[PDB]
């Protein structure tokens, strides 16, 4: 075969009443005549162009703009008589004319897929690639020039003429109208959002319910501006490496898939504090179909949400105005080792919520360690013993229903909604199935957590955190169950923003001496309570005891510390995450990841994070290692 | 098979950051770097070789196999004391101590020496690549001592992957890439702000819109203008890239290589076009750059590209247009014979992208030229030409004509399609003006001259060449595979007794035995050996070799050749004058790339030994194929 795509690039006016750009047209021209595939999911998008392993594509761009604009690929090979990228690749006269299509020009494009750029033996049936435009990279983009470009094995024209596939291209993109083609006075330029569908805007279509839907997802921008995307159902393709939530950075594309439940147009986050307000959204109508014309465990948890006090830095203290650490806690008078009133999850022995559950002074603030293999059922019986009411929901499992019935608390749309007042107790059922657990690829124990959800962080930030562990099947059978499976241990990377905590100015009549000047909302005081810590412990406050030749898994996550990501440390130590060996773990704000470690490097090691702008704002602990006994 | 304890005598010094290319007010900078030395007497600076000058503004390669030994004997030479540190820095045991001071601190002029088994901890796996990639740096202040300039690469390999030749190369060719955005609110920079840039014209911009590295620095090493040097590679010998991003918390960099694709391993190997390097994620990825010509690497992140990532790499090696080898060529090939002089000499060093101060060709000469022996008739499609950068002077060649010889004797000028009388070529415009000229109709030559038609300050050049071979049948005709029968060769005579039969039917490029080669009955120059092709053949050249007689050495030093069509009367081989005195062997082993100027079309090929070593002794082979059959 030999494929042609006769489509130039244009200037168009855009919307959802604010902002008008330059796009990438679609049309059957020899001149300038209409031609549209775009109705649904196609936003600002040069047509999704598809070529198979052995083919040869011929774009011929007719330029119409005040702009000098190019056309340049990725993931594909070509001759220096395309590329479409200006700079001195030596290039004779005619070999540079591809590099910049002078404004209102016209040029042909020579594009090849060889064997060497088709997709590897075992991975995505069909590779995610986009087609850019770069003369002034920053301008050509933010303006609005970008399309999807797909490439895959010997059989689209033949095995999608006969095959059924539900696939879309979602363009997770952040155009900034101040970096556009374009340039008393009060309202300077702005946007930030999916497919070009702003604020809360919604695009178009859905896929059938009882099976799978694939999306080639193209990451975008003109700056290092990370996201973290979700909806209901797991999003299990990355490879068949099987992921909690698609995590997108600067310029990123690999391609992923999910299953479905029913009509519930599922909610589509960017789910970060900063990106939120001006954030990304879209629906998914999961409808009925056209094409028809040594057993499993049973776990138990009595947990209460309960108010206590928290000293973030007990063991060690040495403040005055002597440091940046000296400044932390209550920026009036009181400022030593830092004490606040928090509300952390805490589990009890039985329905008589009396017997204090012996604590894990290493997990500090963290909730009781929740665990359940695929096939099991968690009966989680939950008391509030804090005034200002909360609940419990696990980010992980999907089958979460109140114990005995399939009701909805008399009124609300679903449990992470409103329920549980002071005093009252609720019996929840968490049933775990293969879909929300690992696989023949992952680790055997993916990392997840439970927050409470009456408020989001205006909850969490005040202490509502606990680790949920979903795992592969095993009991005196399967793999590694002959002498012992060495214990489970959790690190939680968390910035608690007291400034939002449901115990806000409660805490100022408390530890802070006099509100005789009741000051609030401030430059340094707001910064004085942003508590960058690992398990509530901070500034080398309670580290962790371990020993050498000891060997077990770490489970780690980033929570509450958002707006940013965390490359994470461990001095001299190295881990086997994703069955490779790396020395630093990059972690988002969803971030559930599960490492493994051979402990045999004796000494103090300064665990912190590979970012040296929090590990001074606190955000470090220590670890110790020395021979044992047994 | 053995284990090795491989030390690396290494230190930390300073000089720093040059720009001068083409794109003079340039600033001095005085950051710190790692540097490889020669021994304990920390003297020999250990000149950075053409093969690893890409490394440039960071530290030298430190390399090991699985069950190995790594050692670093380290000296600091600086202000703020620094240190060595990476991940497997497997310290040991315990001590009579006060809560375990495991602190690594290397004070100036003191020597802190450390060395450790490199366990399978640091090793790549059966799922992985032939080698994984790891970082070393100064941990005195991991925050500052990274913008300061103590980035360093470390390679950990499978057993039996390195060499006697140092490093590896089993179809390898490695490069590291070090993408940070350097900044000087970090490391002693005070000794820069009022060291240089300020005297009695000072007090201008304290920390307001001044940002002196967010005025510049977007590293791919710190040769990271929009051009760093040593990216030389053969358009096949499949190249492994070592990508490690560092820096701060905006230091995500998403890099790709235009019109190229690479494969990454993990669980498996899956194919990718660009890779969001993260800070702390030390990537290894490999690719087979089967598109010849001249390209680049760029961090695709809009605002990053537009202040320094568009940093070239060149592929020469075939389909057809590869760089003819000026990075990947010939250490000091060919130059001139009087045209060309200025201390910092001619070629010797006039290649494209060649970094340094002593770099490129240089002659204030109204009558000039340079000359490249391509050592074979070659197709030349074009020539990337560029200029150099002086004290504060922009100097280059602005115009040039191109002459060529296929032979060495009679030359002539050039006339690219339908021009006029003479093909005038347009030079550069600056100290980085890579003006890839193409030859409109191509050129077949062995020699090219470049002659200036106007210059800047001096006729000044650095250049690469575009093209590839015609492709003669450089394939063994059948002496080795023995497609030519033992019957099919006779000689002038063969030595024979009882303990030997050195019959002609033995002359075979590698042949073991008691009588493992051809030998004449006695020793005469008018002695010969004759191949008979049972059909009409075309010949590139004859590969000669001697014999290992367990007695002594035996080989042939010089010879002649003769051709025939009849097979009974002989028209012999000639130069451009008298007969061809052939440059032959010098050992029991080792063969000879000895080929012919006019490809000889024949069917009866005779070897004519002239001078030899101890006796006349021949194991050999012919290269070629065939034109028409006999007539
Ligand atoms: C959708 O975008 C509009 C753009 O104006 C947002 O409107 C305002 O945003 C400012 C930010 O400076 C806030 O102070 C206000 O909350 C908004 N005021 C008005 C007039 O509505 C709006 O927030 C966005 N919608 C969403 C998803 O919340
Ligand atoms: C040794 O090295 C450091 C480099 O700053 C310095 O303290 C000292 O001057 C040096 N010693 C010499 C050259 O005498
Ligand atoms: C010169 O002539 C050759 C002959 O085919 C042609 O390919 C080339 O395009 C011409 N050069 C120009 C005008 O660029
Ligand atoms: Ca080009
Ligand atoms: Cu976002
Ligand atoms: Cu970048």
């Amino acid at each position: 075969a030999t494929r042609r795509y006769y489509l130039g690039a244009v200037e168009l006016s855009w919307d959802y009443v604010v902002y008008k750009k330059t796009l990438f047209v679609e049309f059957t021209d020899h001149l300038f005549n209409i031609a549209k595939p775009r109705p649904p999911w196609m936003g600002l998008l040069g047509p999704t162009i598809q070529a198979e392993v052995y083919d040869t594509v011929v774009i011929t761009l007719k330029n119409m703009a005040s702009h000098p604009v190019s056309l340049h690929a990725v993931g594909v090979s070509y001759w220096k008589a395309s590329e479409g990228a200006e700079y001195d690749d030596q290039t004779s006269q005619r070999e540079k004319e591809d590099d910049k299509v002078f404004p209102g020009g016209s040029h042909t494009y020579v594009w090849q897929v060889l064997k060497e750029n088709g997709p590897m033996a075992s991975d995505p049936l069909c590779l995610t690639y986009s087609y850019l435009s770069h003369v002034d990279l920053v301008k050509d983009l933010n303006s609005g020039l970008i399309g999807a470009l797909l490439v895959c094995r010997e059989g689209s024209l033949a095995k999608e003429k006969t095959q059924t596939l539900h696939k879309f291209i979602l363009l997770f993109a952040v155009f900034d109208e101040g970096k556009s083609w374009h340039s008393s006075a009060r309202a300077w330029p702005k946007m930030h959002t999916v497919n070009g569908y702003v604020n809360r805007s919604l695009p178009g279509l859905i896929g059938c319910h009882r099976k799978s839907v694939y999306w080639h997802v193209i990451g975008m921008g003109t700056t290092p501006e990370v996201h973290s995307i979700f909806l209901e159902g797991h999003t299990f393709l990355v490879r068949n490496h099987r992921q909690a939530s698609l995590e997108i950075s600067p310029i990123t594309f690999l391609t992923a898939q999910t299953l479905l439940m029913d009509l519930g147009q599922f909610l589509l986050f960017c789910h970060i504090s900063s990106h939120q307000h001006d954030g990304m959204e879209a629906y998914v109508k999961v409808d009925s179909c056209p094409e028809e014309p040594k057993h499993p465990k049973t776990w138990v948890h009595y947990i209460a949400a309960e108010e206590e006090d928290w000293d973030y830095a007990p063991l060690v203290l040495a403040p005055d105005d002597r440091s940046y650490k000296s400044q932390y806690l209550n920026n009036g008078p009181q400022r030593i080792g830092r004490k606040y009133k928090k509300v952390r999850f805490m589990a009890y022995t039985d329905e008589t919520f009396k017997t204090r559950e012996a604590i894990q002074h290493e997990s500090g603030i963290l909730g009781p360690l929740l665990y359940g293999e695929v096939g099991d059922t968690l009966l989680i019986i939950f008391k509030n013993q804090a005034s200002r009411p909360y609940n419990i929901y696990p980010h992980g499992i999907t089958d979460v229903r109140p114990l005995y019935s399939r009701r909805l608390p008399k009124g609300v749309k679903h449990l992470k909604d409103f329920p549980i007042l002071p005093g009252e107790i609720f019996k929840y059922k968490w049933t775990v199935t293969v879909e929300d657990g690992p696989t023949k690829s992952d680790p055997r124990c993916l990392t997840r957590y439970y927050s409470s959800f009456v408020n989001m962080e205006r909850d969490l930030a005040s202490g509502l955190i606990g680790p949920l562990l979903i795992c592969y099947k095993e009991s005196v059978d399967q793999r590694g169950n002959q002498i012992m499976s060495d214990k489970r241990n959790v690190i939680l990377f968390s910035v608690f923003d007291e400034n939002r905590s449901w115990y806000l100015t409660e805490n100022i009549q408390r530890f802070l001496p006099n509100p005789a000047g009741v000051q609030l909302e401030d430059p340094e005081f707001q910064a004085s309570n942003i508590m960058h810590s690992i398990n509530g412990y901070v500034f080398d406050s309670l580290q962790l005891s371990v020993c050498l030749h000891e060997v077990a898994y770490w489970y780690i996550l980033s929570i509450g510390a958002q707006t940013d990501f965390l490359s994470v440390f461990f001095s001299g130590y190295t881990f086997k995450h994703k069955m490779v060996y790396e020395d630093t773990l990059t972690l988002f704000p969803f971030s559930g990841e599960t490492v493994f470690m051979s402990m045999e490097n004796p000494g103090l090691w300064i665990l912190g994070c590979h970012n040296s702008d929090f590990r001074n704002r606190g955000m470090t602990a220590l670890l110790k290692v020395s021979s044992c006994d047994k | 098979f053995q284990k090795k304890t491989r030390h690396y005598f290494i230190a930390a010094v300073e000089r720093l950051w040059d720009y001068g290319m083409s794109s003079g007010s340039v600033p001095q900078f005085k950051k710190v770097v790692f540097q490889e030395f020669t021994d304990g007497s920390f003297t020999q600076p250990l000149y950075r070789g053409e093969l690893n000058e890409h490394l440039g503004l960071l530290g030298p390669y430190i390399r090991a196999e699985v069950e190995d030994n790594i050692m670093v004997t380290f000296r600091n030479q600086a202000s703020r004391p620094y240190s060595f540190y990476s991940s497997l820095i497997s310290y040991e045991e315990d001590q009579r101590q006060g809560a375990e001071p495991r602190k690594n601190f290397v004070k100036p002029n003191e020597t802190k020496t450390y060395f450790w088994k490199v366990q399978h901890h640091m090793a790549p796996t059966k799922d992985e690549f032939d080698c994984k990639a790891w970082a070393y740096f100064s941990d005195v202040d991991l925050e500052k001592d990274v913008h300061s300039g103590l980035i360093g690469p470390l390679l950990v390999c499978h057993t039996n992957t390195l060499n006697p030749a140092h490093g590896r190369q089993v179809t390898v060719q490695e490069f590291a890439l070090f993408l940070t955005i350097f900044d000087e609110t970090k490391s002693w920079y005070f000794t820069e702000n009022m060291e240089r840039n300020c005297r009695a014209p000072c007090n201008i911009q304290m920390e307001d819109p001044t940002f002196k590295e967010n005025y510049r620095f977007h590293a791919i090493n710190g040769y990271i203008m929009d051009t760093l040097p040593g990216l030389v590679m053969a358009q096949d010998q499949r190249i492994r890239w070592y990508l490690l991003s560092m820096g701060s918390n905006e230091n995500i960099h998403s890099i790709h290589f235009s019109g190229h694709v690479f494969t990454v391993r993990k669980k498996e190997e899956y194919k990718m076009a660009l890779y969001n390097l993260y800070p702390g994620v030390f990537e290894t990825v490999e690719m087979l750059p089967s598109k010849a010509g001249i390209w680049r690497v760029e961090c695709l992140i809009g605002e990053h590209l537009h202040a320094g990532m568009s940093t070239l790499f060149l592929v020469y090696s075939n389909k057809c247009q590869t760089p003819l080898g000026m990075a990947s060529g010939h250490i000091r090939d060919f130059q001139i014979t009087a045209s060309g002089q200025y201390g910092q000499w001619a070629p010797k060093l006039a290649r494209l992208h060649y970094s340094g101060s002593i770099n490129a060709w240089s002659t204030k000469e109204p009558f000039s030229w340079i000359k490249v022996d391509l050592l074979a008739p070659m197709i030349i499609h074009g020539i990337k030409t560029q200029g150099a950068r002086q004290k504060f002077s922009s100097l280059y060649i602005s115009q040039f004509i191109i002459m060529y010889s296929l032979d060495g004797k009679k030359w002539q000028t050039y006339r690219g399609n339908s021009t006029g009388t003479l093909m005038v070529f347009f030079g550069n415009v600056d100290s980085s003006g890579i003006k890839h000229n193409i030859f409109n109709p191509p050129i077949i030559a062995r020699y090219i001259r470049l002659h200036p038609t106007h210059y800047s300050i001096r006729s000044t050049l650095r250049m690469e060449l575009m093209g590839c071979d015609l492709n003669s049948c450089s394939m063994p005709l059948g002496m080795e595979s023995k497609a030519i029968s033992d019957a099919q060769i006779t000689a002038s005579s063969y030595f024979t007794n009882m303990f030997a039969t050195w019959s002609p039917s033995k002359a075979r490029l590698h042949l073991q035995g008691r009588s493992n080669a051809w030998r004449p009955q006695v020793n005469n120059p008018k002695e010969w050996l004759q191949v008979d092709f049972q059909k009409t053949m075309k010949v590139t050249g004859v590969t000669t070799q001697g014999v290992k007689s367990l007695l002594t050495s035996m080989y042939v030093k010089e010879f002649l050749i003769s051709s025939s069509q009849d097979g009974h009367q002989w028209t012999l081989f000639f130069q451009n004058g008298k007969v061809k005195v052939f440059q032959g062997n010098q050992d029991s082993f080792t063969p000879v790339v000895n080929s012919l100027d006019p490809p000889l079309l024949t069917r009866y090929l005779r070897i004519h030994p002239q001078s030899w070593v101890h006796q006349i002794a021949l194991r050999m082979e012919v290269l070629g194929c065939e034109a028409q059959d006999l007539y």
